[PDB]
């Protein structure tokens, strides 16, 4: 592999690398909305969150914080945003 | 690598290229500014501010909203810490460890980490001292420290 | 070897290898060089003349002529064109 | 515990370049290391090269030619003077025909023949042949 | 033509004849009220691209090139429509200050307004709509460096055409000479 043109990479290898060590340096978190069922509240919870994330009405426990990712507590509508 | 273990780890925070807000915010530099003065009243330090409006008000990073950092903007009119927060949670650490190693003399792996904290604690000391963040007559003393936690 | 007078003043100019740009030596027994005969445009038939590619042992030694012969003939017209 | 950043980026071009590869890439960047680049591109031993902008500290991608054939660095960066500066060619340099030992002056980083031309010794910082 | 929607920190007034009244007179677009009242540039240039392509650039005060920003283009789509043939764009009169050197209590020199922090934020307000995701700023084998700037694709459906004329505008202003390209999403 002489030649492995290390400027412009497939979006494949640019994928399964490191969040750092890549040709330019971006993160695997994103935002994410959440409907909680049984409101309009759109909540604007992050990926990897740390707290219980909490609705501000229908005020039952959102997320859970868990190793990496977090995990939800009901399976509920989601879109992941910008 | 690791300061006082031989660590060589490679996991910390990756922030992204653009700077600037994302198109979903509508959320203003003064409405997030006067949270953070409500819920730093609220028994918070600027390490644990940034982290609950990641997680529960989409704001990525304060500094690409106000242009400013949150301890920045807690010293800005006065209410920021009398110690520096870092230098806070080693001496309160400093202090569990000792109050251990009372009860459990014979607890010599405790008495290996206990000068390593101390240690920690006094090359950090000695940082805010020269940036004039604390006064130059501050010492750390064990037989005090008690009272600087809370 | 050019000398101010102008001279070449050298027994000879040793060939250098097609992939990393270093010299063949003398008794580098490893160094290929071979022949790629192209063929004329309309009817797919061996036209007379070719190509060398000259290919040194340390190179050869490693593992990528075949990278490298395929690359050359990459930048020379013969490959496929994707 | 990054020491020397100039150390460090010859180091690696030149772990590569006799490796057989087309092209390196330079992690930390430095004004330092892309003026030392622009002495020898001009030369003529390196190729194009890109500075990655992040807004970190950038990244470079080096085109190697191959025509390289050691780019080290003297890393405490010696004071030279014009006297001084003929016995720092022959120590570090394989010939007089060929090879650069380059150095910054107060009038920018130079080569040693440059350097000369003008009359404007300074601290020796690495070569490269 | 009123000394009202130009000031300036000086005299003269060449070519704003119709230029400050070209946003004197237009007439309902969407914040019309908050931008015709109390807003304000400073100069203006004509400079040329390509052949005969030239482009209206305004200067802008600085404190509120973020009241622009809101308004930008429902503000090009009528400034070109007037101005036909003609290109608009927004940049900010940002005053570099010189390094200070061996040759009176001067303090010092924010870095906010020195030349390498003004010449990029001289970019992404020129193409403003579609934000900037990388740059790749490239010698040309004889000590020339060019920029290779990477625009967004969120926002490249106003930008097709005006690739030409922002390197011929930010050529004039800085001095360096550019290119734009359009990368796939990561």
């Amino acid at each position: 592999p002489l030649a492995k043109d290390l400027l412009h990479p497939s979006p494949e290898e640019e994928k399964r690398k490191h969040k750092k060590k890549r040709l330019v340096q971006s993160p695997n978190s994103y935002f994410m909305d959440v409907k909680c069922p049984g409101c309009y509240k759109i909540t604007t919870v992050f990926s990897h969150a740390q707290t219980v994330v909490l609705c501000v009405g229908c005020s039952t426990v959102l997320c859970q914080p868990t190793g990496g990712k977090a995990r939800l507590t009901e399976g509920c509508s989601f879109r992941r945003k910008q | 690598g690791r300061m006082h273990a031989p660590g060589k780890g490679l996991s910390q925070s990756a922030l992204p290229y653009r700077r600037s807000v994302p198109t979903w915010l509508k959320l203003t530099s003064d409405d997030v500014k006067e949270q953070i003065y409500k819920l730093a009243k609220k028994g918070l330090t600027p390490s644990q501010i940034g982290v609950i409006l990641r997680d529960s008000h989409g704001v990525a990073q304060v500094r690409f909203v106000t242009g400013n950092k949150i301890l920045r903007i807690l010293k800005s009119k006065g209410l920021a810490p009398d110690l520096p927060e870092d230098l806070y949670h080693l001496i309160k650490k400093a202090v569990a460890v000792r109050k251990h190693l009372e009860r459990n003399r014979k607890d010599k792996d405790a008495k290996f980490r206990l000068i390593l904290i101390e240690s920690r604690i006094h090359r950090l000391a000695r940082y805010y001292k020269t940036k004039r963040v604390l006064p130059p007559n501050w010492k750390y003393e064990s037989s005090t420290a008690s009272a600087l936690v809370a | 070897m050019q000398n101010d007078a102008g001279e070449f003043v050298d027994l000879y100019v040793p060939r250098k290898c097609s992939a990393s740009n270093r010299i063949i030596g003398a008794k580098d027994h490893a160094s290929i060089q071979m022949n790629v005969a192209e063929v004329d445009k309309v009817t797919g038939r061996f036209n007379g003349q070719f190509k060398t590619y000259a290919i040194c042992g340390a190179i050869r030694r490693m593992g990528e002529s075949d990278d490298s012969i395929l690359r050359l003939a990459k930048a020379d017209g013969i490959v496929s064109k994707n | 515990v990054r020491m020397n950043v100039l150390a460090d980026a010859l180091k690696s071009i030149n772990n590569a370049e006799k490796r057989g590869k087309r092209q390196v890439l330079i992690r930390p960047c430095s004004k330092v290391i892309v003026r030392f680049l622009t002495v020898m591109m001009k030369h003529g031993y390196i190729g194009e090269f890109e500075i990655i902008d992040d807004h970190r500290a950038g990244k470079i991608v080096v085109n190697l030619t191959g025509r390289l054939n050691k780019c080290g660095v003297i890393s405490p960066r010696f004071d030279v003077q014009l006297k001084d500066l003929e016995k720092w060619q022959n120590n570090l340099l394989p010939s007089r025909q060929f090879g650069f030992i380059v150095l910054t002056t107060s009038a920018g980083i130079m080569d040693h023949e440059e350097a000369r031309r003008k009359h404007t010794g300074g601290k020796i910082l690495g070569f490269f042949f | 033509s009123a000394k009202i929607v130009k000031p300036n920190g000086e005299k003269p007034d060449e070519f704003e004849s119709g230029i400050s009244q070209a946003l004197l007179e237009l007439e309902m677009n969407s914040d019309l009220k908050a931008q015709l009242r109390e807003l304000n540039i400073t100069a203006a240039k004509e400079i040329e691209v390509g052949g005969g392509r030239k482009a209206i650039i305004i200067f802008v005060p600085v404190p509120q090139l973020k009241s622009f920003q809101k308004i930008q283009v429902r503000l090009v789509r009528e400034l070109e429509k007037k101005f036909s043939g003609k290109h608009v764009v927004f940049i900010a009169q940002r005053r570099i200050l010189p390094k200070p050197t061996r040759k009176k209590n001067k303090q010092k020199r924010p870095r906010s307004r020195t030349l390498t922090a003004v010449h990029d934020a001289i970019l992404e307000d020129l193409v403003f709509p579609s934000e900037i995701v990388g740059k790749r700023i490239r010698v040309k084998l004889d000590g020339s460096r060019l920029i290779k700037v990477h625009l967004d694709k969120a926002q490249q459906n106003n930008v097709e055409h005006k690739v030409e004329t922002f390197s011929g505008v930010y050529k004039k202003l800085t001095g360096k000479d550019v290119n734009f390209e359009f990368p796939e999403f990561q």
